[PDB]
């Protein structure tokens, strides 16, 4: 199963990526606030 | 499954409080709730599933909200600051509750007219003359019908004074008629489930409860009764309906449950076979004598299933 | 009224609930006693129903729940009398 | 045998009480003392075994867990946190009590309706109204027709009467009737198991029990022989089952307890034979006499152990 370790440490790069995708999706609520509230009327609306 | 709304809700759920709580402001509650109980409790986490997650929500800023100002979100803000830098009138609060009225005009014309008479019933006969004005014709001819002979005459003539259009008076009535509505939707009324229960009940216990509610109200019993009814009389059950069913239902099975039943009723049963079924079925009823009582009640159940499944698809109006 | 205490137990619709309250620094304990068809229609009125097909209850305990709503209105009682 | 109940307890027993405490504040009280004595008494551990579990909760981590925020677990206390920041209204608690209703609204639908019935019947009609307007329409026909009739009356009356669709208070009602089935669930009346118990004697024993009963309580004691009878009346115990049962059943055995039984029992039970297998035992019959009492009841008492064994098939309806 040295594919599937080898799949867990890409699953774990891809969770390091996951973390990097948190930290983007921070950066969107952290600058912009005011464009932040805007997507969220956006989202709200889409639903 | 993935809507529009839920791709919202994951969206959320992923990002956290910091834009949860403007969008809870820009929210409804029970949406508010539902994704607290996803932060309370979650399990559609994945390493990939988060990244998509932002990627969608990076679309819907590109698009949804097209990297604009917040929208209506601060905007307000600054409105009601020229709001006050103008004159003492804040007529963008009114605007705001016209906005939530002519929503709520547009969802009356969506919603059951009977249930907005009746909720409007108790209110002034002016604001039902001014609510039908501004409602579509259509919504307001059903209410109109819905209403009581009296009542509705009333309406009209209150419509003719109405010359007034008045102005943020009637913004917040339809306010207060949305917050009559606003409160937990219910609607468990159940007028039919009543019926339904019994229905779903044993036939022995069914017809004892339907003297018993005799015995309570007969016009409550009758109403149950009535709910009970299901394919007796031809005439209120549509020929052609009687038609479609029964050759949909099986043959076998309409007869075991015929020769347990009335003779009125396999009469208007068979009426709407092919000749030569209702002559076999009429034969076989001569052939066999009433097989088990449970067997009987279990064809006919069979049978009032599959009148509830036309029913769902809903081509006819079944009685 | 003011009775002795058999003619007040015997005045006392049987079956129903007696509730023993204490009033310090006074001593000896206060009693309060509420009807069947109270109790009844007080948790009918919690649960919304209209009640006009009721069912009288004599000899029978009260259930659970029923002594639990016994007991909201209880301490609302002490409360009220309390103020 | 690894369920995946045993899956996750054999986790539990592996890993330790640092989450197995959060597994019994998540768990239930019988598997929290399971684990407490896999605890106690240990002999499933094995070097690959650990290792093997450690695999498997990291499966769950990846999968079931989704490497996800802790599930209603520190959740629940960052919504009360919300709850607190808003209004002073502990909504989610009543989501929570509603939480439980509704699985026990399921649960009550799964489980026996006459036992639900005397778990209501103490309980207000108007409980039991609300109740069985939420339930399952077939769950609430059971119990209408385990019902009698004047309970029955007043609880579709009540049901009628029922528009309040009350909000919080409902979910305690049923919280506190799944408290009067959360004690131990007991079921150890075994309405069938006394009669089974007396069958499991010695005949004439039971005969002599079948007669302390009946000068105990003539009910009692009838009720008691009713669980002793099995197969001694075709029209109850049906001849399609009786042609079914005794081609199973060796025809010598039947011959064997036949001479030793009753002629109508006899009659009974040879008019589902082949002719030819009816002529034959009966002609054995009238060849030999009367075999030793102890070998005809043990034949008899084969006969009610296929019996048995084709109710644990449960094709038919044995009597």
């Amino acid at each position: 199963k040295d594919e599937q370790l080898q799949q867990r440490r890409a699953n774990q790069r891809l969770g390091a990526e996951v973390m990097s995708q948190r930290i983007r999706e921070m950066s969107d609520n952290d600058p912009r606030v005011v464009a932040l509230v805007i997507r969220q009327w956006m989202s709200n609306d889409h639903e | 499954n993935l809507s529009g709304t839920d791709k919202s809700v994951i969206l959320l759920m992923t990002i956290g409080e910091d834009r949860a709580a403007e969008v809870f402001k820009h929210l409804s509650t029970r949406e508010v709730q539902a994704l607290s109980t996803a932060m309370a409790n979650v399990r559609q986490i994945s390493n990939k599933q988060l990244t998509d997650v932002l990627s969608e929500f990076e679309q819907e800023a590109e698009q949804f909200a097209a990297l604009n100002i917040n929208a209506n979100e601060y905007l307000r803000s600054v409105l009601v600051k020229a709001l006050g830098e103008e004159r003492a009138s804040s007529l963008l609060e009114d605007i705001l509750e016209t906005r939530d009225t002519t929503s709520g005009i547009e969802t009356l014309n969506f919603m059951e007219p009977q249930s907005a008479a009746d909720l409007i019933r108790d209110e002034h006969p002016q604001i039902i003359a001014t609510i039908l004005v501004h409602l579509k014709r259509s919504q307001a001819a059903d209410i109109l019908a819905l209403f009581d002979e009296r009542l509705r005459h009333d309406v009209m003539l209150r419509i003719a004074t109405f010359g007034g259009v008045q102005l943020a008076e009637l913004t917040e009535v339809l306010n207060g008629l949305l917050d009559g509505q606003n409160l937990k939707r219910s609607k468990m009324g159940g007028v039919r489930t009543a019926a339904e229960i019994i229905n779903l009940m044993k036939t022995q216990q069914e017809e004892a409860v339907i003297t018993a509610v005799r015995e309570f109200d007969g016009e409550l019993a009758q109403k149950i009764i009535d709910e009970m009814f299901l394919f007796e009389n031809l005439v209120d059950v549509d020929d052609r309906s009687i038609q479609r069913l029964l050759q949909e239902v099986d043959s076998e099975s309409l007869l075991i449950a015929l020769k347990g039943a009335e003779p009125p009723l396999r009469e208007k049963f068979l009426r709407n076979m092919s000749q030569r079924a209702a002559d076999i079925l009429r034969d076989d009823l001569a052939n066999r004598g009433p097989v088990r009582l449970s067997q009987v009640e279990n064809e006919q159940k069979a049978i009032l299933l599959i009148v509830r499944r036309l029913a769902e698809t809903g081509e006819m109006v079944i009685g | 009224r003011i009775q002795p205490y058999h003619e007040f137990a015997r005045n006392l619709p049987v079956p129903t609930n007696l509730n023993l309250i204490h009033l310090k620094p006074l001593r000896g304990t206060g009693l309060v006693v509420f009807s069947p068809s109270l109790v009844f229609i007080a948790v009918d009125n919690l649960f919304g129903g209209d009640g006009r097909f009721p069912t009288k209850v004599e000899g029978r305990e009260f259930t659970h729940t029923e002594q639990r709503v016994i007991n909201r209105m209880l301490k609302l009682a002490l409360e009220g009398y309390s103020d």
